[PDB]
């Protein structure tokens, strides 16, 4: 089937760093 | 000449710098730090339909790298994002709004390449800043050339960055080093001054 | 001064040590070597609900790092486990029963951090050993302070470890470097003497 | 003795070589570059049934490394492929047809190992080339010994490679360093001359 | 939905090393 | 259940490098 791609978007600001 | 203590000092500091992501500058385009690709604003991915993943003998799908890989620190041959031809682009939402002061582009070394050639590497490129996230016209920040005869990691400082800040940046590839089918991007970084 | 041969020797040995997980000590808390987090005995994970994973345009779930990441060697900004506030803890079942002699804690460098600050880093901490796997009262092995002004990787040797052996160890964070929302742990290691 | 400039030069070049996959040779067995294991032509994987993965408290399956890991650059304790006993083999379809000139085998260092021993490491081994992909009888390219007392990464150059080319290579392990249950392979590389 | 986490526990001793 | 293994085979030549 179609080549899947997991997309990652930041929708609520920074992750913990 | 030099003392033994001076040698140890030189070595220690070179390894410190090596350990700090090689260049010692914070990367506002690093995905784990909060950056992300804007998928609809990138070139189509070149897909070869060659890397077939299977499970229990069942073919599942073909694996190709998406633009996310250019924001990840895993640079080994083939761990790159490819687009068709010598012109392409990727747009990144940075982890923070910054005054951009430099960018870094890297490719795999010639020593790790068949025939010591890296013709798929980007050559001429341009960096644009976008004021907000859904805006059409970017501001040119600078134009540079990745040198296939240089070091694998190349950092380019803007000559005179304005006081403008941006959280969206475009990497626009204008030419490549001659590969007739595709251009491969291994890792792109964006450096600058955040709010304080 | 020094001879060329002496310089090559110094450099070779520094790179050897660098290649041996930076510090040249076996890590009984490394997950791939057989260690694991005891999930029910760790602080609740701080979740931001920001890193959204999607597939074919369908939002799937938010991605946060679990405590397992502190037992993995992939230290880059954001590849850390976070808990809420400045007090928290993680419990690790080591890969083998050992007499613990040292622990290592690391954080990302200031040079890779916006504004050169690492306020989310752990500060004061304590290490406890548990005789068996389901036992309530640990034995204090030592109390240390991760120095935000020190090197990114800091190893702490116990002054006088007893002959007691343990396969379960707690990292207890008592304070942080001032971050008002959370504390981030990048990697925790445990060193010592196994059976022979 | 030596000048400061000479020291900086020595250090710079040592770190360059370190950064080029440690050895500065292209690897035609690297999976990301286009190589793959031929699954049906490898020894059975030794499975311990110990690393249990679970989700929402539901046990899913046990995790063991497949032969693919020997073609990946992530060498940390336990990130290895294991087969039962001291004799085993793996067959790799290289990324390109080459005249093979050397192979590299690496294991984890003694300094990162409990009791400073690496008895699961391969010892005597042989390399065979196969003319086509489904052919029964290989051609011996060379026989070598991985030295448990040597450096973790060991490269072996064939004394006098013929002009023959191959895209399929077998790593045949003949003995190990004494482990009574299994042999562990961390990473195998193949070097040589491609078409031009 | 709820943030999933894959948990890894060693239930039968050491993995091969 | 049985230990799963994702198999990767190159069936159409080189990936982009
Ligand atoms: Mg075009
Ligand atoms: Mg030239
Ligand atoms: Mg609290
Ligand atoms: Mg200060
Ligand atoms: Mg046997
Ligand atoms: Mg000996």
């Amino acid at each position: 089937p179609r080549t899947p791609y997991l997309v990652l978007s930041y929708v609520n600001g920074l992750p913990p760093v | 000449g030099v003392t033994e203590e001076q040698v140890h000092h030189i070595v220690k500091q070179a390894l410190q710098r090596y350990s700090e992501d090689r260049i010692g500058l914070a990367d506002y385009a690093l995905e784990s730090g909060g950056a992300s690709v804007i998928s609809t604003r990138c070139s189509e991915t070149y897909e070869t339909k060659t890397a077939l993943l299977s499970l229990f003998g069942i073919p599942l799908w073909y694996h190709s790298q998406s633009p996310r890989v250019i924001l990840q620190p895993d640079v080994h041959p083939g761990n790159c994002w490819a687009f068709q031809g010598p012109q392409g682009f990727a747009v990144v939402r940075l982890s923070a709004r910054i005054r951009p002061t430099a960018v870094t582009l890297e490719h795999v070394p010639k020593a790790l390449s068949p025939n010591s050639t890296i013709s798929s590497a980007p050559k001429d490129f341009a960096i644009f800043g976008f004021d907000e996230d859904l805006q059409q016209e970017g501001t040119l920040l600078g134009k540079f050339t990745y040198d296939q005869d240089g070091e694998p990691i190349q950092t380019f400082h803007f000559q005179a960055p304005t006081m403008a800040t941006y959280q969206v940046v475009e990497l626009r590839i204008l030419t490549n080093w001659g590969h007739p089918e595709y251009t491969c991007i291994y890792r792109f970084r964006v450096h600058g001054e955040p709010a304080h």
